[PDB]
């Protein structure tokens, strides 16, 4: 008896056994550019794109439907291209 | 009661009668006479209404 | 200044407020409770709130913002509900007064007959032809 | 019931006349009885009861009792009851003593 | 971790001494814990993951730091990945941990999911041991060449040039000791066991059978060396139940590699199995478990009493002779009926008569027909 | 382009003359306060009414629902068929238009009747004999809502 | 039942958009138009006459078919 | 009549703050890291408070947070309402061996 | 398949709401009127 009661004692002494996340080797990583990006960047929601709408071919209007949130008429920025696009495509979208 | 009926209806003859038909076989009769009564467009329910209805159903 | 601190508890839990579920209390100053929006909070009670009437699934109304627990609000399946009466049935004299002693009666005062010590009435059977 | 498998078997007779003593006292014991009740002779009365049904002999004394509006039970009641819970009347010349009999 | 064996079990000094000597090192052990950086890395990584974090699921990877990840409310979003985070343990269906304001990528949370094989696995596999079974020696050897010294030692194996055998089938009368040595062989080689009883695997919806056997074997080959032991296989193995059968057999020899996953199945009835699920080449070590004889019904009375007390006048090989009608599990029923007897009789040391008066019992609680 | 949509919701108990318990269209259960001015009787429980998304308080009580599945369900063109389009039902259609027809057109027959009309009526048979052609029918030619 | 864009914070309707069914549904249309010719099909030519004429004369002219006052399969 | 407005205005100070939602712990992964679910936001990593008595936080303890950042506030009453079991569970009976008979 | 026997619980209810009054009436046509659930087929 007085060894399993000292056994929990044990274990209370050394407390809960420590759960981990997964940091690499701690040589591999970091530099300032991780968080430099985490603070320069946008952490994109994704969509399926819809309806081109392309009322001129000069203000194309996509419509895009992200999955469980909602669904909205937007634009690209100024990098991609329309020919990039195309009706489905699941597309990716910033978030504000 | 609730129906409207005639003052010649002669309930007595469907009391006397001797088919054993059920209480839902009323309502059925009575539903039908006034259902003839609406067919011939008569506000009233008649005697040959009810007498339609009863041979109408039952067996 | 007791007055206007008074006034200022009154003025807490003036609309809107978001109604929720009463689950059980914690201390004396909080409770938890499911507000209508769906998620549960960790809420303190307003101290005006009389703890009596504070029932395990009370439906209750928090503030909008603080979601606090600011005010208790106070408390058939189908067709079930026959909608027929003696009156409409044609003169069943003798089963009327068999049924009415076998449920109505049971379901009306069936303390009392549980004072008799019976576990009081479960079963009645009706037969006869069709209609 | 194989050896490895559960261990014990415990039979269950319908109660004698001991036991019925019994269940009527317990089914009893909350219904407001009355003096001049001789509960052995109903005991005695009911042989073969498979002591379910003396709950239902109580239940019936009572049902007697409520049905006239009475929150007492007498012997008369209990008697008229156990009348009933016979209920194997109903077996007759079918099978009684031919065949299964 | 687990306390050592104490293999006295009599109860005398020189169990107290082993006792006492666990006691002294835990004592000590409680001494040292009792008798009493790299904040670098902390402000850098702990803190770019800044308190609170998330959970999501990872579903894929598109670029070398960007990955595509969902969360509980559903949403669907594309994230970058900081480098810390071990590319090799992310996978599609992962867990993993996402800053709370733009949802990094920060760690992989160890999978806490697919909570049927979870249970499923035993862990608890002492409890048995090959000095508890005897007088198998035939199919002790059988299994050891089979299932365990693959395990314990594939050197010879590769050495030889053998692919070892890698699925098995037990077959005798029940109570002869299958399970028991399924669970020994399980404890004599510490990798881990699976166990799936048969009927249990056979489900109303149409997915969960071969499912369920896909997911079985999915947590084997992650456990890596394991053992998977399908009891009554009969159930299954005597449409869509043959279907469950075809997921099996392809799983046990089919496409890719399996790997070092053992198989070993048990049957009542191996005459009414399907000579598919029986294949030759993949099931190649038939091990059949007949009623013991008289030294092995010497050897289980002797290991099911001995942590009995006993009086002097047992006949012990008057217990035996017989036809040899009973097989191991009726033995211990034995023990257990007159170990009852000698405690109704308030003897707390069983005698002779108790064990008679069991077996004539036990031999009671069998047949039924009259010519 | 200055003006903000109003939340609707559905009403429910009354509490006081000024508290009320509206619930919006798939979403939380509030109490709140009709605006000043609106009537208090009509405000019963089964009353679609706008909500202020600011305060939450009560204003401009709506008739109801829609719904533009059930517009969709109306405003379905059913054709130009008429009875003597149907062929070799004269009895089916003597039934229905007794059934469905004569009770709406004429309720005043059952009122003094004092018979309640039959609720509804169920038409079957084999694949592609009439009925969603009687039921077009009934429909083209009773000017009523379909 | 009409799809329109509305402002995202004032809800106000600022757009009327054309209606949009479900991608699955415009996978099911064809841009890719197959060449099989009638020619490449052999035997069926009771077949062939018999789809075209139910199917491409309603599509082609409508007249013959109107000038009988028949339904066009 | 101090005492009372004293009281008044500490409960309004507190009334201010907001409902520090309602979660249960999963797994504790150490000293100032520990796991908790909560309704349908889903299941978080939380460090705890000063009150830092994680030993105490078993698994399913029905433990309050913060509203914003979530950091754990204190471990609450446990979750028992075993409503899935006493659908079927008898508990522990009435039944006593006095009422058996015979 | 649930969501179905819970809507016809609901399209039961609503028919048996009908008060005397209404000027509303319902026409059902099907094919196989055997596969049609008993409760409709009450009076
Ligand atoms: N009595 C009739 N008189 C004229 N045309 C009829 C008659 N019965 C059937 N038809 C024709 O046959 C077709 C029957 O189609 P309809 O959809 O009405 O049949 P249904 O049996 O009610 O349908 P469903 O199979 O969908 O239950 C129509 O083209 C209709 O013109
Ligand atoms: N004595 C009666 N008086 C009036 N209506 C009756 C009577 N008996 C039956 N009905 C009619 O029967 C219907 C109820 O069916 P019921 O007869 O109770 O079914 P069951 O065949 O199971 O007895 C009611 O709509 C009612 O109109
Ligand atoms: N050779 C044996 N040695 C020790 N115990 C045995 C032996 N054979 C059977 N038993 C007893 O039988 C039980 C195991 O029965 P087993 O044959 O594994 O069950 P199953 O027939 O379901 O596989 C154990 O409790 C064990 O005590
Ligand atoms: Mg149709």
């Amino acid at each position: 008896d007085d060894i399993q009661q000292l056994l929990k004692k044990i274990n209370e002494l050394t407390g809960i056994k420590e759960s981990d996340t997964g940091l690499a080797p701690p040589a591999l990583w970091d530099l300032a550019a991780d968080k430099q990006t985490l603070q320069s960047e946008q952490p994109l929601q994704v969509a399926r794109c819809t309806k081109i709408i392309n009322a001129d071919s000069e203000d194309p209007k996509y419509i895009i439907n992200v999955k469980q949130f909602a669904k909205f008429v937007v634009d690209l920025s100024d990098q991609v291209a329309p020919t990039d696009i195309e009706e489905g495509m699941r597309v990716g979208v910033d978030r504000n | 009661s609730k129906m409207n009926l005639s003052e010649e209806v002669d309930l007595e003859d469907y009391v006397a009668r001797p088919d054993k038909i059920s209480g839902a076989d009323i309502n059925s009769i009575c539903q039908e006479s006034g259902m003839l009564a609406v067919r011939e467009n008569r506000y009233i329910v008649l005697a040959k209404d009810f007498e339609k209805a009863y041979k109408t159903v039952i067996k | 200044e007791f007055l206007h601190a008074q006034e200022e508890v009154k003025r807490i839990q003036s609309i809107p407020l978001v109604i929720g579920q009463f689950l059980e209390a914690v201390d004396q100053n909080t409770a938890i409770v499911g507000s209508t929006t769906g998620s549960n909070y960790y809420v303190r009670i307003l101290s005006t709130i009389d703890r009596e009437l504070l029932k395990p699934n009370a439906s209750v109304a928090l503030h909008k913002h603080s979601n606090a627990l600011v005010d208790v609000l106070p408390p058939l399946t189908s067709d079930q509900k026959p909608d027929v009466m003696y009156a409409d049935i044609g003169g069943m004299d003798i089963q009327k007064q068999e049924v009415r002693e076998a449920v109505e009666l049971p379901l009306t005062h069936f303390e009392l007959y549980k004072q008799i010590g019976i576990d009081p009435p479960r079963g009645v059977l009706m037969y006869g032809p069709p209609g | 019931l194989r050896p490895g498998r559960i261990d014990r078997k415990i039979e269950f007779p319908p109660p004698n006349e001991e036991a019925r003593l019994d269940i009527l006292k317990i089914h009893s014991r909350k219904m407001n009885l009355t003096r001049g009740i001789n509960l052995r002779k109903i005991a005695e009365l009911m042989p073969g009861a498979s002591g379910a049904e003396v709950k239902g002999v109580c239940t019936e004394a009572g049902m007697y009792a409520l049905r006239e509006r009475r929150v007492h039970v007498t012997q008369e009641d209990f008697e008229m009851a156990v009348a009933k819970v016979m209920q194997k009347d109903s077996e007759k010349n079918m099978s009684i003593k031919k065949l299964w009999k | 971790s687990k306390l050592p064996l104490v293999t006295p079990h009599t109860q005398c000094r020189l169990k107290l001494l082993k006792l006492e000597r666990i006691k002294d090192y835990l004592l000590m052990e409680e001494e040292f814990i009792r008798n009493q950086k790299q904040e670098e890395e902390r402000s850098k990584v702990d803190d770019l993951r800044g308190t609170p974090m998330s959970v999501g699921t990872l579903e894929e990877i598109i670029d070398d730091n960007h990955a595509i990840v969902s969360t509980s409310v559903g949403s669907e979003h594309y994230v970058s990945i900081l480098s810390f985070v071990d590319k090799d343990l992310l996978e599609p269906g992962c867990s993993v941990l996402l800053n709370h304001k733009v949802h990094a990528v920060i760690g992989v949370l160890m999978d806490d999911t697919d909570p049927l094989v979870t249970v499923m696995k035993v862990e608890k596999a002492p409890q048995e041991t090959y000095a508890d079974i005897g007088g198998l020696d035939n199919q002790i050897q059988e299994i050891k060449e089979s299932v365990e010294l693959p395990l314990t030692h594939p050197e010879y194996y590769e050495e030889m040039g053998i692919k070892p055998p890698k699925g098995v089938i037990l077959y005798g009368p029940p109570g002869t000791g299958k399970t028991l040595l399924a669970k020994a062989v399980a404890n004599q080689t510490s990798a881990t066991f699976l166990r799936v009883v048969g009927s249990e695997l056979i489900q109303k919806y149409l997915g969960d059978g071969p499912k369920l056997v896909r997911e079985l074997f999915r947590v084997a080959e992650e456990h890596a060396p394991s053992i998977v032991f399908i009891d009554e296989i009969d159930a299954i193995g005597t449409r869509e139940i043959q279907r469950t059968m075809l997921e099996l057999l392809n799983q046990l020899d089919g496409f890719d590699s399996r790997g070092d996953v053992k198989v070993i199945m048990a049957t009542n009835r191996i005459e009414t199995l399907d000579p598919a699920l029986i294949r030759p080449g993949r099931i190649d070590r038939k091990i059949e478990f007949p009623l013991p004889d008289e030294k092995t019904k010497k050897r289980i009375f002797q290991i099911h009493t001995s942590r009995m007390t006993l009086a002097d006048d047992v006949t012990l090989d008057d217990l035996i002779m017989a036809k040899d009608d009973l097989s191991g599990a009726d033995i211990k029923a034995i023990c257990t009926e007159a170990g009852l007897m000698a405690l109704r009789e308030r003897r707390m040391k069983v005698t002779n008569e108790d064990f008679k008066k069991s077996k004539e019992n036990v031999l009671y609680k069998k047949q039924e027909g009259t010519p | 382009l200055q003006s903000v949509g109003q939340i609707v919701g559905e009403v429910l108990k009354q509490l006081t003359e000024e508290k009320f318990i509206v619930k919006a269209t798939n979403g939380p259960r509030y109490v709140v306060g009709c605006r000043r001015q609106l009537d208090k009787s009509k405000l019963k429980p089964g009353t679609r009414v706008a909500l202020d998304m600011t305060t939450l308080t009560i204003m401009r009580y709506l008739p109801r629902e829609v719904d533009p599945l059930v517009y969709n369900m109306s405003h379905e063109d059913p054709g130009n068929v008429s009875y003597s389009e149907i062929g070799g039902l004269s009895e089916q259609i003597r039934e229905l238009r007794e059934v469905i027809e004569l009770p709406l057109t004429n309720p005043e027959l059952f009122q003094r009747v004092g018979i309640i009309p039959p609720k509804g009526c169920l038409l079957y048979g084999p694949p592609g004999t009439g009925k969603t052609l009687l039921a077009r029918a009934v429909a083209s030619q009773l000017d009523c809502n379909f | 039942g009409d799809l329109v864009g509305v402002n995202k914070d004032s809800y106000l309707i600022l757009e009327t958009l054309p209606t949009e069914y479900d991608s699955r549904v415009k996978a099911m249309e064809v841009d890719e138009r197959p060449t099989e010719q009638y020619s490449d099909i052999g035997g069926l030519d009771k077949q062939i006459q018999e789809l075209v004429e139910a199917i491409v004369l309603p599509m082609n002219h409508k007249e013959k078919f109107e000038n009988l006052g028949i339904q066009p399969p | 009549l101090n005492a009372k407005v004293r009281l008044l205005r500490e409960e309004l100070q507190l009334l201010q703050e907001q409902g520090s939602y309602v979660g249960e712990v999963v797994r504790a992964m150490d000293k100032k890291k520990v796991l908790v679910k909560v309704h349908p936001e889903g299941k978080f990593v939380v460090d705890v408070d000063k009150n830092i008595d994680i030993n105490d936080v078993t698994p399913n303890c029905r433990v309050a947070l913060r509203n914003d950042s979530y950091t754990l506030h204190k471990i609450l009453p446990n979750k028992v309402d075993p409503l899935v079991s006493l659908m079927m569970v008898e508990k522990v009976p009435d039944s006593t061996y006095e009422m058996i008979g015979g | 398949d649930r969501e179905i026997q819970r809507t016809l619980m609901e399209l039961l209810n609503q028919m048996d709401g009908f008060d005397t009054l209404h000027r509303v009436k319902m026409i059902m046509a099907t094919n196989r009127p055997d596969t049609l659930d008993p409760a409709l087929l009450r009076p």
